């Protein structure tokens, strides 16, 4: 039933998910902070690397804590 | 991998995928030796440097072709009877060699 | 009895009859839906 | 309003037109030319195919 | 001119084919080959044009397809009610228009 | 809506010629590709002419060419195949053709006779 396929503190990793028209998105940028407390700043600007516009409509999703 | 593979599955279980990512061609099925049969209706025969899709075929195996008038569209036969029926909503093109 | 292998004997035999022939058939099938398309294939590119 | 007068009641056979061209026509102009149109790829000597 | 079994006998059952075979000029464009059914004491209505498909007057037992050098058919059981002579009309292109083959007469016992 | 009449059965000699007619009126000409296949007595059939109905576009049987001419009447919507300079071995049964085929497409697919003219025979016996 599968759909696609594609072959690709010390952390900081954002990730973005939109959902227009009909393709598969994956964002992703990680980088590099040294901060314990609370948010550092900086503008760091997330670029899709793997750019494919969704357009599921999905409601629901799940998060992955360390 | 795709067209030079070495073993065939059952002829009832192929992949619900159609091909991604290609620059797709139509070029070889008509231009090298090994092809003879290539039939397409409902598309333009050399309608591919434009045309564009969206799952993904790994369609790799080849099998015996000793059943040639029964593996058709629209046929009868000791194949396409039991076992795997061909659809009344197929949509596509056939290969024959 | 009467309660059979799923699997019935054809020939493997280069020596059977007329229709007994052997060409290779693969079906490639063609979908389009409202889901955009990336089979897309470039024209022939010239030089710069 | 004109079923009855241009047309034979064993058919009207004489009324000709146009339904292969390479090219669109232009306004107002008149081609008599029936040069036989090319649809495949060989062409013609005055035979069919 | 195309060679094809041209004498059989049958009775009802399981599925028999047949060919006509051509020349690579003859077999590659010959696509639009079928067959004519002359039945004894009807005109050659055919009842199969361009293989697979059909006027009235003929059941879904004819097959249609294109084997290498020889244009084939394939019914289910050549058989007891089906007395008619057929012919294989390939499209011959570079040559004349369509010329014919050996005669398969679909005939009965 | 396909009317075929052919001429009866006849006898003439050898050196002769005859002006036969191959007779049809009343539906669409235009859209048909008439083709012109005979037959023999226990023999195939083998083709000898062709006939788009618009202008009399003419093409002959490299079998019979030199004794063969053409012609037609699209005033009466009518075709000929005048078969011409007949023959001793002429002691056969030939027949008409036509087409089907809805020519306003590109493709030169198969005539569909599903019609056949009725009968004739050119025999030539002393």
């Amino acid at each position: 039933n599968c759909t696609f396929e594609y072959v690709s503190f010390k952390n900081l990793r954002e990730f973005v998910f939109k959902n227009i028209d009909g393709y598969f998105k994956i964002y992703s940028k990680h980088t590099p902070i040294n901060l314990v407390r609370d948010l550092p700043q900086g503008f760091s600007a997330l670029e899709p690397l793997v750019d494919l516009p969704i357009g599921i409509n999905i409601t629901r999703f799940q998060t992955l804590l360390a | 991998e795709v067209f030079n593979a070495t073993r065939f599955a059952s002829v009832y279980a192929w992949n619900r995928k159609r091909i991604s990512n290609c620059v797709a061609d139509y070029s070889v099925l008509y231009n090298s030796a090994s092809f003879s049969t290539f039939k397409c209706y409902g598309v333009s025969p050399t309608k591919l440097n434009d045309l564009c899709f969206t799952n993904v075929y790994a369609d790799s195996f080849v099998i015996r072709g000793d059943e040639v008038r029964q593996i058709a569209p629209g046929q009868t036969g000791k194949i396409a009877d039991y076992n795997y029926k061909l659809p009344d909503d197929f949509t596509g093109c056939v290969i024959a060699w | 009895f009467n309660c059979y292998f799923p699997l019935q004997s054809y020939g493997f035999q280069p020596t059977n009859g007329v229709g007994y022939q052997p060409y290779r058939v693969v079906v490639l099938s063609f979908e389009l839906l409202h889901a955009p398309a990336t089979v897309c294939g470039p024209k022939k590119s010239t030089n710069l | 309003n004109s079923n009855n007068l241009d047309s034979k009641v064993g058919g009207n056979y004489n009324y000709l037109y146009r339904l292969f061209r390479k090219s669109n026509l232009k306004p107002f102009e008149r081609d008599i030319s029936t040069e036989i149109y090319q649809a495949g790829s060989t062409p013609c000597n005055g035979v069919e195919g | 001119v195309l060679t094809q079994p041209p004498s059989v006998s049958g009775a009802p059952g399981q599925r028999v084919t047949i060919s006509c075979t051509g020349s690579s000029s003859n077999i590659g464009a010959g696509y639009d080959v079928h067959w004519y059914h002359q039945l004894p004491g009807t005109a050659p209505k055919f009842l199969i044009y361009g293989n697979s498909n059909r006027p009235s007057g003929v059941p879904d037992r004819f097959s249609g397809s294109k084997s290498g050098t020889s244009a084939s058919l394939a019914i289910t059981r050549l058989q007891a009610e089906d007395e008619a002579d057929y012919y294989c009309q390939s499209y011959d292109s570079s040559l004349s228009g369509w010329v014919f083959g050996g005669g398969t007469k679909l005939t009965v016992l | 809506q396909v009317q075929l009449v052919q001429s009866g059965a006849e006898v003439k000699k050898a050196g002769a010629s005859v002006k036969v007619s191959c007779k049809a009126s009343g539906y669409t000409f235009t859209s048909y590709d008439i083709n012109w296949v005979r037959q023999a007595s226990g023999q195939g059939l083998e083709w000898m002419g062709w006939m788009n109905p618009i202008s009399g576009n003419t093409g002959y049987a490299q079998k019979f060419q030199g004794r063969v001419t053409m012609t037609r009447n699209t005033s009466i919507t009518t075709a000929y195949m005048e078969l011409s300079s007949l023959r001793s071995e002429d002691t056969a049964v030939y027949f008409c053709a036509r087409g089907g085929r809805y020519c306003s497409s590109t493709t030169c697919y198969s005539g569909v006779g599903m019609d056949v003219w009725g009968q004739g025979t050119t025999v030539t016996v002393p």
